[PDB]
């Protein structure tokens, strides 16, 4: 929960679109 | 664990030892300890032995509160001011077989008297172990009194360690 | 020996002796023997030693370090400028050291040569160890472990940038 | 209150060899066998040579010419001058304090 | 480096062809060779560290901690080479192998410029030492999680700083290094690069696998773990802290107050310990609390101590180690009390103890309290409180050293014990060849006190 | 200069070398004790030659010889202060060890171990002369916790007898508190001012000094044996009994004094201190004085007449008079020395005995332990002109005619009074009356190092305080007027307690029964603080660090 | 050693009670475990709480520094009691007299310095005098700033 | 002394404060008052490095004293007269303080006196 709501606030990403 | 004899003996050395700390003087001394001793005469011939106990009971508590907070102790006494002073010069017996040669040749009349005790221990052992199981009955010892050497050769059982003790001024 | 402008002395004084008693004095008498049995026997050595030293005469130098552009003409991420001038930076923060070094090394020997006047006689050699502290400690002071020529500078800055401010306020 | 027999029979026999113990402590003869006013003053004069000429010597040596040619090594507190004294540096004489009160 | 790394991995040819009663004499022989030409690092310049090749450069830093790893294989041969006397050939042979590949991960770990490749030479010093401890030990959790907390965070944390900063390389990290900004995601960042170094130090409150590990271990393993690899955290953290400002102002609190109170609590549980190579060990925890909180309050003093810390503390505590193998070599236990009034024994081995005991509660002027009064007036200028927590840590230590000293070597001896042979040559070298260098480094303190000097 | 700094080295390198020379070098185990005897002697004589210098033109140095480190803005050096408290007490010092030396030589005679003894007896001088002469608080910490190790190793020297290392320990753990203060004061120094050096922290001279003289303070409250901190002292009377000859008078204890002695010109200008520093020398003198009036082992009198009288120096420093506290130092050494020396000879005499209670009519038997007993005795108690009414009554007149604490004024005199007493204790029961000792008659005192020994101190127990005071440059302004009752305070009260003590030990001759007071029993067995203490503190410390 | 002979957990049953005692070379009667709390003693003894200096030291102890003989069972905190530590010995005087005494005294002993300080004894005479203005200028006084004087006249 | 019975126990109002004192100005009651002559300089107490504590208005007499003291070594008993000089010269001081706390005494009790006598 703690962590789940640091990273919505510091846009944490989990399944992160390819980028490079 | 002590008789009703032995407390009441006890009391008297303790009772007079702390007396002689209050009096220092030899003549007060003498004085007092007399007077003690025929308070200790004054019950010798108590029968009832509910009654001889109850006069020892209150013969420790008066102790207690006449007793020296700073008793005499013989220097060599457990808490005397020389008590264990030497023992750090106590070494053990053992320790001369790690001699090197160089060193036992040295002193060849000692480490030739020393393979005499040596061979002695070793010829005495197993007669010494058989002495006890033969005078132990089943289940073990009950106290801890060791018995003579009941033959003429024999060696008292368990005696290497009490013979070949350190000096009590070893130097 | 060494430089007595960079370590002063100021010039001895010494009183004549004026004896008032007719007992010999003993250390007239140690002073003879010590310069007698102790000191002439040690120069004599000493002059063997400097004669074998006259002999073979070879030299040492002082390293220059010729002067490069400071951190504050570095280009960010520029290591090999940056590289110059930390090294720069750092050897310079280890002068500074024997400069404070150099000058409480003249205020502890004042102390001990003034004797039981030195609280007077000692000022100018307090107020320059004040002075050169307060420098040192405005360079270097709280930069920490990791400290850096940047690290330097940023402390620097801020501190010009409050002495703008309290221009200002005034 | 005293040993029974086989108590008092058992110290004997520990005494006996206690005893026989303690008396093959004794050295022989021969062992340890061991491998191959003028004193007053030599002793003296030897040892003030070696514990305090060459030591002094050595000392001054240090101090003359490695510690006293560095700045700052050795600080002297100043001579005291008095009233009176005179300087053989400079031949400076120090004018006399004033005339006292009569006390 | 490769003047020191060829002819370390020279040292295995050698052993493996050696005769088969020359494997101690060769390999001791040339391992103190190598030793001796780790003195030529100490070249090193008041501005620029020496910067060796694109891999590899010694600072003031490793270069004592490179000549301290290099005299210890020596020094562990000879702590080792009696109980491993009826191993059969082969084994002695495997067990020498693991001390040189141990000491060849050392070296490079230390002068590794890279901090990717400190890691991974970092995690290779684990593979020899546990197969030391277990395949020559005297009889998981932890394992766990200390890879889950310690050493996969910081794998990460190094690869994302790759990333963003582009390199890992010490040098060009001095130099781009930018200040860390708080934020939720930075709290993690610093947490993932220090904890690996904390669990290893260790940290009070993660200490606990140390004891363990001491009981278990071989003489040779103590030695090295007590001596190197511990200070492999407390050299990481000096290194990875260039790049965890300013962040450190408040991170460091609960770790300072962990070390500040595991001070005194692991000092006093030395009190009440019963088994020596256990008191040792907590000794060690105790020591390296010390380092950790002078590595985080970052400060020219602290750093300075914290270098003559681990100097320090690493022969000292390997010193006590191998006397209490000496006593234990003896009566074959570790038990305190079981053995006392040695000294009446084997006096010349007493006075190793003495001394040992003597560094180990920082007698001045010896680096021990070189290096623990420069932690404790840097702290002072901290938290002037600090002063009350590591005077009265003082106070305690003394009392355990002291106490080690006399419970094992005063008192009376215990009679049964009739095997208490005279000391070997070989065990007082042993003692010597720590307690000489210790006490020689106090003539010349400098070279032991790292780069902010 | 050149032979002043010479030969000052030259009196510690002279004492450094017989441990040099232990390492196989024309070493004579024959009679290493006669060598490290002659050193000391030898080392005495060239000690004199810097002083009367100093004696003569007051001259003073400073060596720093050897740089050893530099931490950035801090050189720290080998650094010699050969100053006056220097100058005055390393010849004192080196003439009571010479003294004891040769006492030892005639006392641990049968120790098989007598040449290690003879090595820590100088190791423990050396370490104590690193204090006195040291310049830089980094050096005289070296001295400072040299010392303290080496009383560890000579306090339990009997490491066989438990209570001997119990001893040696607690002597440890006391002093390492006070060692909490001392690296307070060099932490304070170091981050305020920006030194280690005497010379820098005088010259800076700061004004906000309460932080570093409580570190100091402390110190010498572990190092003299001051309350709170001073059970350790009478423990200490395991070691032989030359061991408590030189820990009691010129080594040790008086360093804490010492410490405070160096640092006056801080604590001249701090009130809050000297109030600190009276109040506590005050309840030390009176508190230890007390505890010796009930004692019967005769070198635990005298170790508690060591920490009352180090309570009077203390006393002395809080009334802001180093310079009498330094000379009570030196006169003090000369016959608290000679009064171990005697309780040895007494104790040699009756083999081992140390309880007054088994002494007594040692009058005649030993007539030249009983001279050098009485002297040391009268010196002790202040008796006009002898070495002792040197300091001690100048210090009475100084703490009188001072604006101080008029309780720790008190306190400090009853605890004169109380010095008399226990004197006349340890006379009375081991001089006085009919012999209490065993039959068997040992008694012999003719042996010539313990005649010569003993007589040397005598000397200086009889004029050392006189030629001393006679030769010291003034540094105050005594003072020497005032009303006759508070001239003669001293006397009187010295006087007074000769009196109440000779009818209390007359008392204890009649044939009446003796009950014990509360009174009496906190004396004997010290106001308690070690019986609570000792068993309450290692319980709560111990009893937590298992769980 | 095996681990039947080895201490084991809390017993239960009075079987294991029975056993326990008999692995700790105690009879039934005396063997008492500690409380079955958290802490993790199991079952090993919970033996007097009396310091090793309490027992007899004229009796032939196996070990007379410790004065335990071997085989018999060790006091849980036997390191805690040695002869060099924590010592529970009757004293003479009660306890609870002997802290109640300690601490009157030094809390009587503080007050009076209390009261001492707040009435000092000294001597009837005026501040001592100095010249120079009160020695400006060896106080370390600025010589650039002019002192206000002070005067000192006679009587 | 008897005098702190007074102050302690008695009327401190009339006893003088060693702190404060003098409270009076040093010429009331007194018709032109001589200042203390200092025969010592600042220059000569400086060269014979006098302890500052010394530096007072007897300090000429102490110059000469360890002056002698220093031509005599090393008869340690050759300057009893210039010893006893400087000794004197301090009795005289001490007992100007104490003058000074007679004087301030009296006048508070005349303060006393005056303000019952305006009661
Ligand atoms: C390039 C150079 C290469 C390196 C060479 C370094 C030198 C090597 C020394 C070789 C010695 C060979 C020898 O013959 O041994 C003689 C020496 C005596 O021979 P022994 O008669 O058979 O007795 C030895 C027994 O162990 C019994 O010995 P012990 O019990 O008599 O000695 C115990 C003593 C051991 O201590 C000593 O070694 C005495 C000297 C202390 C200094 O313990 C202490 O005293 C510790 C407390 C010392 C107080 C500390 C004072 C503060 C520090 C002051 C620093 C100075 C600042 C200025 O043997 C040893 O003691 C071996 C120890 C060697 C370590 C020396 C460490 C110095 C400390
Ligand atoms: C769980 C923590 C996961 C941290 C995380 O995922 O945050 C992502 C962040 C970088 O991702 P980014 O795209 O820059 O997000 C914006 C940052 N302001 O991450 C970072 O910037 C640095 C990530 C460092 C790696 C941390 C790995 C997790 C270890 C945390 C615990 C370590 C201590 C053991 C407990
Ligand atoms: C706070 C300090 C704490 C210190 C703790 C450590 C304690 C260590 C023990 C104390 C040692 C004291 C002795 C110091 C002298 C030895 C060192 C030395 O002498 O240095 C060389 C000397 C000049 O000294 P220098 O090198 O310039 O000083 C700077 C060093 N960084 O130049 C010379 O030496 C030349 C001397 C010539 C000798 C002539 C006599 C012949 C030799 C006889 C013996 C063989
Ligand atoms: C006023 C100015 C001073 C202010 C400071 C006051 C603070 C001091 C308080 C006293 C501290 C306790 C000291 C205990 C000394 C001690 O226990 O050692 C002696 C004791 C046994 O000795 P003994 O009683 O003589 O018995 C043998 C004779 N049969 O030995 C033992 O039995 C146990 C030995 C091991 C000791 C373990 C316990 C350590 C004590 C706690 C240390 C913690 C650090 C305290 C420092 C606080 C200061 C910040
Ligand atoms: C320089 C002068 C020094 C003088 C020091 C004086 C102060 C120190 C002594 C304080 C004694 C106080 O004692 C306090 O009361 C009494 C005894 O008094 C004690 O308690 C008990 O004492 C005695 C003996 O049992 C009983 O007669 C009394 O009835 C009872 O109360 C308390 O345990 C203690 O709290
Ligand atoms: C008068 O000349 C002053 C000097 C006299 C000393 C006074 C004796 C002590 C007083 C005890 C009272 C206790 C109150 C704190």
């Amino acid at each position: 929960a703690a962590l789940v709501k640091m990273g919505q606030l510091e846009g944490w990403q989990v399944f992160a679109e390819p980028k490079v | 664990y002590l008789t009703h004899q032995q407390k009441v003996l006890r009391l008297y050395k303790r009772a007079l030892r702390h007396l002689e700390s209050w009096c220092i003087h030899r003549d007060k001394y003498r004085y007092f300890a007399c007077l003690l001793r025929a308070r200790f005469d004054e019950h010798k011939n108590e029968k009832d032995m509910v009654k001889a106990t109850q006069l020892l009971r209150e013969a420790e508590e008066e102790f207690w509160h006449g007793q020296h907070p700073q008793p005499y102790i013989f220097p060599e006494s457990p808490g005397g001011t020389s008590y264990e002073r030497y023992e750090c010069y106590k070494v053990p017996e053992w320790c001369l077989d790690d001699w090197h040669p160089s060193e036992k040749a040295m002193y060849p009349d000692y480490f030739a008297k020393r393979e005499q005790w040596k061979k002695l221990r070793r010829e005495s052992w197993e007669r010494e172990v058989k002495q006890l199981q033969e005078e132990t009955p089943v289940g073990g010892p009950r106290t801890e009194a060791l018995p003579p050497a009941r033959k003429q050769g024999d060696l008292p059982p368990l005696w290497w360690h009490i013979v070949t003790r350190p000096r009590e001024r070893p130097m | 020996s060494w430089d007595k402008d960079v370590y002063p002395e100021p010039p001895r004084r010494t009183p004549a002796p004026s004896p008032q008693t007719s007992l010999p004095n003993p250390i007239t008498y140690l002073t003879k023997a010590f310069d007698l049995l102790v000191d002439r026997p040690v120069t004599l050595v000493r002059e063997f030693i400097e004669r074998q030293h006259a002999k073979n005469k070879y030299y040492y130098y002082h390293r220059e370090f010729r002067r490069v552009p400071d951190i504050t003409e570095c280009q960010e991420k520029d290591v090999l400028c940056m590289f110059e001038a930390e090294m720069q930076w750092r050897r310079d923060y280890k002068v500074d050291q024997e400069i404070v070094n150099i000058i409480q090394e003249r205020l502890k020997a004042c102390q001990q040569r003034e004797g039981e006047s030195h609280r007077q006689n000692c000022a100018k050699e307090l107020e320059q160890f004040t002075q050169v502290v307060k420098a040192y400690q405005d360079r270097y002071h709280d930069l920490g472990a990791h400290y850096s020529a940047r690290k330097c500078l940023a402390k620097q800055k801020q501190r010009m940038l409050a002495e703008r401010k309290a221009a200002k306020e005034a | 209150s005293g040993y029974t027999p086989e108590e008092k029979l058992r110290l004997q026999q520990l005494r006996e060899l206690r005893r026989r113990w303690l008396k093959d402590q004794e050295l022989s003869p021969r062992e340890p066998v061991l491998p191959p006013v003028i004193y007053k003053t030599y002793r003296h004069s030897i040892f003030a040579f070696t514990h305090v000429l060459i030591p002094v010597w050595i000392i001054h040596y240090y101090l003359k010419y490695h510690v006293t040619t560095k700045p700052y090594t050795i600080v002297e507190k100043k001579p005291r001058i008095f009233p009176g004294d005179t300087i053989l540096e400079t031949g400076e004489v120090i004018p006399p304090m004033k005339e006292f009160p009569d006390q | 480096m490769l003047k020191y790394i060829i002819p370390t991995i020279m040292l295995m040819p050698l052993t493996w062809l050696s005769k088969n009663n020359m494997i101690w004499v060769n390999s001791t022989a040339h391992s103190l060779l190598i030793s001796f030409t780790s003195l030529l690092l100490m070249n090193q310049f008041g501005d620029n560290s020496l910067n060796f090749s694109l891999l590899f450069f010694s600072d003031s830093l490793s270069t004592p901690l490179l000549i301290l790893t290099m005299w210890l294989l020596p020094l562990m041969l000879m702590a080792s080479q009696h109980h491993l006397s009826k191993e059969n050939l082969t084994r002695k042979k495997l067990f020498i192998t693991m001390l040189i590949s141990l000491q060849l991960f050392l070296i490079m770990t230390f002068t590794a410029m890279e901090l990717i490749l400190f890691y991974i030479l970092f995690e290779a010093t684990l593979v020899p030492t546990l197969i030391i401890i277990t395949r020559w030990g005297n009889q998981g959790l932890y394992f766990l999680f200390y890879t889950l907390a310690g050493s996969l965070p910081l794998l990460v944390a190094l690869i994302y700083i790759q990333n963003t900063v582009g390199s890992l390389n010490f040098l060009m990290l001095q130099y781009w290094v930018q200040p860390v900004h708080n934020s939720w995601s930075n709290v993690f960042m610093w947490l993932a690069c220090m904890m690996a170094f904390m669990v290893k130090m260790p940290l009070y409150g993660l200490h606990l696998w140390l004891p363990k590990a001491h009981v278990e271990a071989p003489i040779a393993g103590s030695m090295v773990l007590a001596a190197v690899l511990l200070k492999l955290g407390g050299y990481g953290m000096l290194r990875i802290t260039l790049i965890l400002n300013p962040m450190t102002d408040f991170m460091a609190y609960p770790f300072i107050m962990l070390s500040l109170w595991g001070m005194i609590m692991t000092s006093s549980i030395c009190l009440r310990q019963t088994d020596l190579k256990s008191l040792i060990a907590y000794s060690s925890v105790s020591h390296m609390a010390l380092v950790i909180v002078a590595i985080l309050i970052q400060t020219p003093w602290s750093y300075m101590g914290a270098t003559a810390l681990m100097i320090a503390h690493g022969l000292t505590s390997s010193m006590l180690f191998c006397l209490a193998n000496s006593n234990y070599e003896r009566i074959h236990s570790r038990t305190m009390i079981l053995a006392r009034g040695l000294q009446t024994l084997l006096p010349l081995m007493a006075t190793w103890w003495l001394l040992a005991s003597l560094t180990n509660l920082a007698l001045p002027p010896t680096i021990n309290l070189i290096g623990e009064l420069f932690v404790v007036m840097s702290t002072f200028s901290w938290s002037n409180i600090t002063i009350i927590l590591m005077g009265v840590n003082m106070v305690i230590t003394a009392l355990y050293s002291l106490y080690m000293l006399i419970m094992t070597q005063r008192g009376k001896y215990t009679y049964h014990i009739n095997n208490i042979s005279p000391s070997f040559t070989r065990e007082n070298a042993l003692m010597s060849l720590h307690i000489l260098p210790l006490l020689l480094l106090t003539l010349n303190p400098k070279i032991i006190l790292g780069p902010l000097y | 200069m050149n032979m002043f700094s010479s030969l000052s080295l030259v009196t510690l390198l002279l004492l450094t070398m017989p441990i040099m020379m232990m390492s196989f070098n024309t070493y004579k185990p024959s009679n290493y004790p006669l060598y490290v005897k002659t050193a000391i002697s030898y080392a005495f004589i060239t000690s004199m030659i810097p002083t009367m210098m100093f004696i003569h033109s007051g001259q003073e140095l400073i060596i720093s010889n050897w740089h050893w480190l530099t931490i950035q803005t801090l050189k720290l050096s080998l650094s010699f202060k050969m100053d006056y408290f220097s100058m005055m007490f390393i010849p004192v010092a080196l003439f009571v060890t010479w003294s004891i030396m040769e006492f030892s030589m005639w006392y641990m005679y049968s120790d098989p171990n007598i040449n290690k003894f003879f090595k820590y007896l100088l190791l423990f001088l050396i370490t104590m002369l690193i204090l006195v002469t040291a310049n830089n608080l980094f050096q005289l910490f070296i001295g400072w916790e040299g010392v303290g190790i080496m009383s560890f190793l000579l306090i339990g020297w009997w490491y066989g007898r438990a209570d001997a290392n119990t001893a040696a320990l607690q002597a440890i753990l006391y002093n390492r508190i006070g060692d909490i203060g001392f690296i307070l004061a060099m932490a304070w120094f170091l981050t305020n001012l920006n030194t280690w050096d005497l010379q820098q922290i005088f010259m800076l001279n700061p004004s906000d000094s309460n932080m570093p003289l409580i570190g100091l303070a402390l110190a010498a409250t572990g190092k003299s044996a001051q309350f709170g901190l001073h059970p350790w002292l009478p423990s200490a009377m395991e070691g032989p009994t030359p061991v408590s000859a030189l820990l009691h008078s010129s080594t040790m204890v008086v360093a804490g004094i010492f410490l405070l002695i160096r640092f006056y010109p801080l604590t001249e200008n701090n009130k809050y201190i000297q109030s600190i520093t009276l109040c506590l020398g005050a309840i030390t003198t009176l508190f230890t004085a007390m505890c010796a009036l009930t004692q019967n082992d005769i070198k635990k009198i005298i170790a508690f007449s060591t920490s009352s009288q180090l309570g009077l120096m203390m006393v002395t420093i809080g009334i802001n008079q180093p310079y009498l506290a330094f000379l009570h130092i030196c006169t003090h050494a000369f016959f608290k020395a000679m009064l171990f020396m005697c309780s040895g000879s007494i104790i040699h005499s009756l083999n081992d005995e140390q309880d007054i209670r088994k002494m007594g009519g040692l009058f005649k038997a030993m007539p030249f332990t009983t001279t050098a007993l009485i002297v040391g005795s009268l010196a002790l108690t202040g008796m006009p002109f002898l070495t002792g009414f040197y300091s001690k009554d100048l210090i009475i007149e100084a703490a009188n005619t001072s604006y101080t604490n008029a309780w720790a004024l008190l306190m400090t005199l009853i605890a004169t009074s109380f010095t008399a007493i226990y004197s006349t204790r340890i006379i009375f029961f081991a001089l006085l009356g009919q012999p209490r000792f065993p039959t068997l008659v040992n008694i012999n005192e003719n042996n010539p190092l313990l005649i010569n020994s003993i007589k040397r101190l005598l000397i200086g127990s009889l004029f050392a305080g006189y030629i001393i005071s006679n030769n010291i440059p003034p540094t105050t302004i005594p003072q020497m007027t005032m009303p006759y009752y508070l001239k003669t305070t001293a006397l009187i009260v010295t006087i007074l307690g000769f009196i109440l003590a000779l009818e209390i030990s007359n008392m204890t001759k009649n044939l009446k029964y003796h009950y014990p007071s509360n009174a009496f029993k906190f004396s004997t067995l010290l106001g308690y603080f070690p019986t609570i203490m000792h068993r309450l503190a290692p319980y709560m410390n111990l009893s937590m660090s298992q769980k | 050693i095996t681990k039947d002979m080895l201490p084991g957990p809390y017993p239960k049953t009075p079987e294991e009670r029975a056993a326990a005692a008999k692995k700790y070379n105690m009879r039934v009667e005396d063997y008492e475990p500690y409380p079955d709390d958290g802490t993790g003693y199991g079952d090993y003894p919970k033996l007097p709480d009396r310091s090793q200096q309490e027992r007899d030291p004229w009796y032939d102890w196996d070990h007379p520094d410790l004065r335990l003989n071997w085989g018999e069972p060790m006091h849980w905190d036997l390191d805690m009691y040695i002869r060099n530590r924590v010592d529970t010995s009757p004293t003479p005087v009660n306890w609870n007299l002997m802290c109640k005494h300690l601490f009157g005294f030094v809390a009587f002993m503080l007050f009076m310095f209390w009261v001492g300080e707040t009435y000092p004894a000294y001597q009837p005479v005026g501040p001592k005098q100095y010249p120079y203005n009160n020695l400006y200028l060896e106080r370390g006084g600025d010589p650039n700033k002019e002192p206000e004087p002070v005067v000192h006249y006679e009587i | 002394g008897a005098h702190l019975a007074r102050r302690y126990l008695g009327d401190a109002s009339v006893e003088p404060d060693p702190l404060r004192m003098p409270t009076f100005p040093p010429d009331y009651g007194f018709p032109e008052r001589k200042e203390r002559e200092m025969v010592a300089t600042q220059q000569e107490m400086n060269d014979a490095q006098l302890v500052l504590q010394q530096r007072d208005y007897c300090a000429h007499y102490l110059i000469r004293f360890l002056k002698c003291k220093r031509d005599s070594f090393p008869n340690f008993l050759a300057c009893k007269h210039e010893r006893h000089d400087w000794d004197y010269c301090e009795h005289l001081d001490y007992v100007k303080r104490m003058k000074e706390f007679e004087r301030e005494r009296r006048l508070l009790q005349r303060k006393k006196r005056r303000e019952q006598r305006e009661a």
